[PDB]
């Protein structure tokens, strides 16, 4: 809880040191806060995939989700970050709070290579939201020909 | 009493209003007492431990003035003429003026100029340009999301409003909390708080620290802040907002005003103090020294500081926004709102649900 804290703010600032000392007093790999987010949530968004390695190697859920369904892999696809999805993909379609996935983000942003990866482990193609926009659609309607193509 | 107790929110230069009310108080002998208690605009019709006079915005005064909360002022024509007739429109309530206009407030960018020195126009463009800041430790925005004022130009781009004028009067009936534009608006910035874009408990103090140490390269606030941005040895600029859908936001122009308690016993006092003290270029300018007032209603000094570029920004984003209502259902839609952008932007109720309720509540 309160080094909890303390490791949501290491987490979420990129301080590997200062994560690796919290652990070593014992702190919750798995600490939440208010809206579910914990660590790997804020270190897979943040970039910070030495830290994302040390939470998974302590047991950290990867398809933990916030108030919002938004897992860590989504934020890592969500910003771009390969080799960090990669590695959530390496230790394992969760829709968002309007229906979107991991692969409507990468899309949505042009992240050719993250779109490759999730393609390649079992993303839904057919995944719709709200407004039924498929990661297609998107690739689409944000001048993405390539991803689109691809798809 | 005899005396003058003043309420003026804490935002403002108090120190610079409580020096007109010294220089008033030694010519006259009547002591002065400037106050700025937190949530000042609700204990008013709580308590009016009242207050001679009360400072805020127009917008809440309608409520006053309809309890019966407020004197009626008694400014005659001549004095009309030194303030702009709009500023006497916006304190106007059935017919009747119920407060003084002081100084017209509006909401703009300010960006930090060594961060980025050219800003984005768009609302769109912040979540890539957050990516980009925070590889060097930095921020793209950060405002005060506890307060629906800082939101809502974004809600009313799309086509948000609150209460729609119709034939000189405003429909209570036709509110415009639940349409697709403010749901746009609200959406956006959920967006990028369930993102990590933005913090959903970011408030005034956080957001002003932030800026003012050179941690985030944008904020939004009004002139009031400007003083402690030129303290902090910042390079800025205040200019437009960023637009949504390619369209403008809308900040609701606030008129700062002083509204006379009807219980005072001292409601000529007030007059002197008011009308040939405060609503001088003397007046203003002490308290606009202490902390800026925007573009003041007085005629002389305002047409004295129009050439100010930040005056300039904040009549342009008004001149894109609309004046605030007055009418009492005002204190309900800000309530309102309120608590839905709270909800929404914690995750604690979708968009839509909590532009409903707001909407449903604001029409009860
Ligand atoms: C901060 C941020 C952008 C978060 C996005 C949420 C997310 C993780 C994934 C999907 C977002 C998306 C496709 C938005 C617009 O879709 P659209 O092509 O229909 O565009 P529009 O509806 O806004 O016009
Ligand atoms: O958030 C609702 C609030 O908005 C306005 O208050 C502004 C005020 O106009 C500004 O001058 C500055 O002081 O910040 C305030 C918001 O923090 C409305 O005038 C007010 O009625 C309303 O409560």
């Amino acid at each position: 809880s309160d080094l909890g804290r303390k490791l949501l703010e290491a987490a979420r600032a990129g301080q590997d040191d200062e994560v690796r000392i919290l652990m070593a007093n014992g702190a919750d790999v798995n600490a939440a806060d208010n809206t579910g987010t914990t660590p790997l949530h804020l270190a897979a968004y943040s970039g910070h995939l030495e830290i994302v390695e040390v939470l998974l190697k302590h047991g950290a859920d990867v398809d933990a989700s916030d108030v919002f369904g938004f897992t860590p892999l989504g934020l890592a696809a969500l910003w771009g970050h390969l080799e960090i999805v990669e590695v959530l993909l390496k230790h394992g379609n969760a829709m968002g709070s309007d229906g979107w996935t991991p692969l409507h983000a990468a899309a949505k942003f042009g992240y050719l290579e993250i779109v490759e990866v999730l393609l390649k482990h079992g993303a839904d193609v057919n995944a719709q939201d709200k407004r039924g926009k498929t990661p297609f659609d998107l690739a689409i309607d944000n001048g993405n020909e390539d991803i689109a193509e691809v798809l | 009493e005899g005396k003058l107790v003043i309420w003026i929110n804490g935002d403002k230069g108090y120190n610079g209003l409580a020096e007109v009310g010294k220089k008033f108080e030694k010519d006259t002998g009547i002591k002065v007492t400037v106050e700025h208690p937190d949530k000042l605009e609700e204990k008013f019709p709580q308590v009016a431990d009242g207050p001679d006079i009360i400072f805020w915005a127009h917008d809440r005064f309608g409520g006053y003035a309809q309890s019966g909360l407020l004197a009626e002022i008694t400014p005659d024509k001549a004095f009309q003429d030194k303030l702009y007739p709009f500023t006497w429109d916006a304190v106007r309530y059935n017919g009747k003026l119920i407060a003084y206009p002081i100084a017209v407030e509006a909401l703009s960018l300010i960006y930090n100029k060594d961060l980025l020195p050219n800003p984005p126009k768009t609302w769109e463009e912040i979540f890539a340009l957050d990516k980009e800041l925070k590889a060097k430790g930095k921020s793209a925005l950060m405002f005060n999301l506890q307060e629906p004022y800082f939101t809502w130009p974004l809600i009313a781009a799309d086509g948000g409003y609150a209460f729609k004028y119709e034939n000189g009067k405003y429909d209570i009936k036709d509110v415009g909390v639940d349409n697709a534009g403010a749901k746009a608006g609200l959406t956006a910035l959920v967006y990028l708080i369930a993102a990590k874009a933005m913090n959903a408990d970011t408030d005034y103090s956080i957001a002003e620290a932030a800026f003012n140490k050179g941690e985030t390269a944008m904020t939004i606030n009004g002139p009031w802040a400007w003083s402690n941005i030129d303290t902090s040895k910042v390079n800025y600029g205040v200019t437009v907002l960023p637009t949504f859908k390619g369209q403008p936001s809308k900040p609701f122009v606030g008129v700062l005003s002083a509204g006379i308690n009807a219980a005072s016993p001292n409601k000529e006092l007030a007059k002197e103090f008011l009308e040939n003290y405060l609503l001088t270029d003397e007046g203003l300018e002490a308290v606009n020294k202490d902390k800026p007032l925007g573009a003041v209603a007085l005629k002389s000094y305002e047409e004295e500081l129009a050439k100010d570029p930040r005056i300039a920004a904040t009549m342009e984003n008004a001149q894109k926004g609309e004046i605030m209502p007055n009418i009492p259902q005002m204190s309900a839609f800000w309530y309102a709102v309120r608590t839905a952008v709270i909800n929404a932007a914690s995750g604690r109720q979708t968009v839509d649900e909590a532009l409903k309720d707001a909407q449903t509540r604001i029409t009860k």
